[PDB]
């Protein structure tokens, strides 16, 4: 995360860190959403240009933690994974068109003041929010500016961008599957995802029920924070019948 | 159904310092 | 960089 600060103790419990098991290295955020299911990027898992092809007994993930590498015991709960699963039209030969994943973890974990999931948005949730100018939340343990690491979670607000905005920034195809956030260069504010904070969450607080509504996942952008480019995210409405599916059948 | 509800700020009506932020601009 | 996490996870 650029130009974001410190996260509060408990301020984002339903984060996750995709952690390698060895070499020992973090591998991604992601984000929990019930007590055995955790949301990620597709591109966390499997992005052949770069060789990664994780399976399920490559990684852990580790939930509650707020320290990038501390083991923070008894606050901290690590999971085995049962089983991934990747969307079946995630396109990682051109722009990462529909980068989710899902996680199911080998046993539930316990809730804490560390560890609680988020909401993931209805359709009026997300057509309520999902606005240019509104703004989210991402969090993650990626890097601090595009070219160290932090030594806490990471947070920054940044607002939704309008669409034509989005797609003139990049000459990558952008889809209906994402949407892009960031400052304009005039706005003066800055900040963005980096490398490292890929499949953490990008959430809302509904001023509807006063809750967090996970609306998107760190995808990708082209540096970080550069002036006129934005981070883009994938759409987590647009493939929840896909998510409903997977949990539903397994 | 107790999702995106956090144990030490919603669930004890505790703000964070810059949720603020994010509810001036749900305009 | 990162601390060893216990042995039973691994
Ligand atoms: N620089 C490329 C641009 C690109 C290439 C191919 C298809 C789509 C986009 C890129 O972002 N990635 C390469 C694959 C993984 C992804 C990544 O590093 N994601 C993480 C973040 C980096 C910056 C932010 Br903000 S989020
Ligand atoms: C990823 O790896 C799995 C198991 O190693 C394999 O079955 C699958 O075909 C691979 N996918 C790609 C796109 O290489
Ligand atoms: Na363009
Ligand atoms: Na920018």
């Amino acid at each position: 995360i650029v130009e974001g600060s410190d996260a509060e103790i408990g301020m984002s419990p339903w984060q996750v860190m995709l952690f390698r098991k060895s070499p020992q290295e973090l591998l991604c955020g992601a984000s929990l959403i019930s007590d055995r299911w955790v949301l990620t990027a597709a591109h966390c898992l499997l992005y052949p240009p770069w060789d990664k092809n994780f399976t399920e007994n490559d990684l852990l993930v580790r939930i509650g933690k707020h320290s990038r590498t501390r083991y923070e015991r008894n606050i901290e709960k690590i999971s085995m994974l049962e089983k991934i699963y990747i969307h079946p039209r995630y396109n990682w030969r051109e722009n990462l068109d529909r980068d989710i994943a899902l996680m199911k973890l080998k046993k539930p974990v316990a809730f804490s003041d560390y560890i609680h999931p988020v909401c993931l948005p209805d359709r009026e949730t997300a057509a309520s929010l999902l606005q240019a100018g509104y703004k989210g939340r991402v969090t993650g343990w990626g890097n601090l500016k595009e070219t160290g690491q932090p030594s806490v979670l990471q947070v920054v607000n940044l607002p939704i961008v309008e669409r034509p905005v989005c797609k003139d920034s990049t000459r990558i195809r952008i889809t209906d599957n994402m949407f892009c956030a960031g400052y304009k260069p005039d706005e003066g504010k800055r900040g963005d995802a980096c490398e490292g904070d890929s499949g953490g969450p990008f959430v809302m607080k509904s001023p509807f029920n006063n809750r967090w509504y996970q609306m998107g996942i760190v995808s990708w952008g082209e540096g970080c924070d550069r002036d006129g480019k934005y981070g883009f995210y994938t759409h987590v409405f647009r493939l929840k019948k896909w998510i409903q599916k997977v949990i539903d059948q397994f | 159904a107790d999702c995106g509800l956090r144990p030490l700020f919603e669930k004890k009506s505790l703000e964070d310092k810059t949720e603020r932020e994010l509810l001036e601009s749900y305009i | 960089d990162f601390e060893e996490i216990p042995e039973e996870y691994l």
